[PDB]
């Protein structure tokens, strides 16, 4: 999730 | 990237205000933790966007970007909070419609402590009359200094912002000697913000283990790190 | 009282080098924790005397003197540890007869993490080439800023030590811009010393609750508060 | 302990 926002958003 | 361009970049990166409604009835222990945990979660999402706009942040390794956010998310939240309550002594502006009074922090088992040191640090900031531009740098510095080749890059990024804070302060006009004094007085406050964060996250952790409110996804991931 | 004279008095407030009377020998888990707690306890006694030698400290209300010490003692302890370790990279000079390596800090669970924090912040001060006179001001500041009518005296006192640290930096003869940058990098590290502090207590307090660490009166009192 | 050392030298 944290990683998601960082790399996916 | 000149100090002014860095400050102007941070100003533009200022996340918008997360709107949340104060419960209709007077707070209960749950309703409040409910409102604070929800607010935090939403602000965290906006915080990640804000971070990726901090000159050179995205250049760091992902694992670094992660460690930084994991270790300072509460400080950045509370630094933003304090700033919002700046022109409202005794009052804590968690949001445009969610204004909390020092006394309301009694419906929560042991949060009044937190609310007090938050108001205190705020009063210090108000006393020192912290400026918007200074605030943007102090907040950005909190993130970069939470280091609690890529690392070397980190040092350079943090210096860039420090140069920016110095640049802003100089523009106040006060004597050089006084610029050092204000710069010093502003930074000494970072420890207080740091403390509140620790007793703020410890408190949050307890609540969860207490089941006093649901804490999941982003809010949870950040809690454990 | 000029900044130079204030830094002098701090040098004069410097506590003596403390040893734990432990003959050279490999460290175990129980042998290491007793040494660290026996050392901290001795240093604690010397720390009370130290602060009392800080101009105006005794002038404060007894309540303040206590609160200030009950909250910063661990930080002041680690700050001292870092200055003594500054020249022995990879080692933590707790005391002449108590030197520890990062690997030796593995015997005790969690300690390794703390050791890293201490070693990191230390090597960090090392790169900045921390000067003794700077160390004196910083440590004094840790005391006077651990605060979360009498207050004027404190602020006025904290202010003086800050003014003293600025002086020290100005005497190094470096650039003005660099004088601000150095002052900044130094104050930012307090956040790190404060972080390894909260963790240090957490670990110690956990050890206390388990009666695995010998009973030390001054140490216990300071921990409970 | 803290207070007595604070009030005595
Ligand atoms: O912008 C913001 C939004 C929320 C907070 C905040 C501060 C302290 C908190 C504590 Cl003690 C809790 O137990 C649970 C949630 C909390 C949330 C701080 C700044
Ligand atoms: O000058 C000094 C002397 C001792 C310490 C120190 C640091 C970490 C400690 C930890 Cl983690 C413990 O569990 C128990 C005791 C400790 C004592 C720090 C500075």
């Amino acid at each position: 999730k944290l990683v998601q926002l960082l790399t996916t958003t | 990237l000149s100090p002014e361009q860095l400050v102007l970049t941070l100003l533009e990166a200022e996340p918008p205000h997360v709107l949340i409604s104060r419960p209709s009835a007077p707070f209960t222990e749950a309703s409040m933790m409910m409102s604070l945990t929800k607010l935090a979660d939403k602000e965290l999402v906006h915080m990640i966007s804000w971070a990726k706009k901090i000159p050179g942040f995205v250049e760091l390794s992902l694992f670094d970007q992660v460690r930084l956010l994991e270790s300072c998310w509460m400080e950045v939240l509370m630094m933003g909070l304090m700033w919002r309550s700046i022109d409202h002594p005794g009052k804590l502006i968690f949001a445009p419609d969610l204004v909390l009074d020092r006394d309301e922090g009694k419906c929560v088992e042991g949060i009044l402590e937190i609310f007090d040191m938050l108001l205190a640090t705020t009063s210090r900031f108000r006393e020192l009359k912290l400026q918007h531009k200074e605030y943007l740098c102090v907040k950005a510095m909190i993130l970069l200094n939470s280091s609690m080749d890529s690392s070397r890059k980190l040092a350079h990024l943090l210096n860039a912002v420090t140069d920016a804070l110095v640049w802003v302060i100089a523009k106040s006009g006060i004597s050089s000697q006084q610029q050092s004094m204000r710069l010093a007085n502003l930074l000494m406050l970072l420890s207080h913000v740091r403390h509140a964060s620790n007793k703020g996250m410890e408190h949050l952790l307890n609540m969860k283990c207490k089941n006093v409110v649901p804490v999941y996804d982003l809010l949870l991931e950040m809690l454990n790190a």
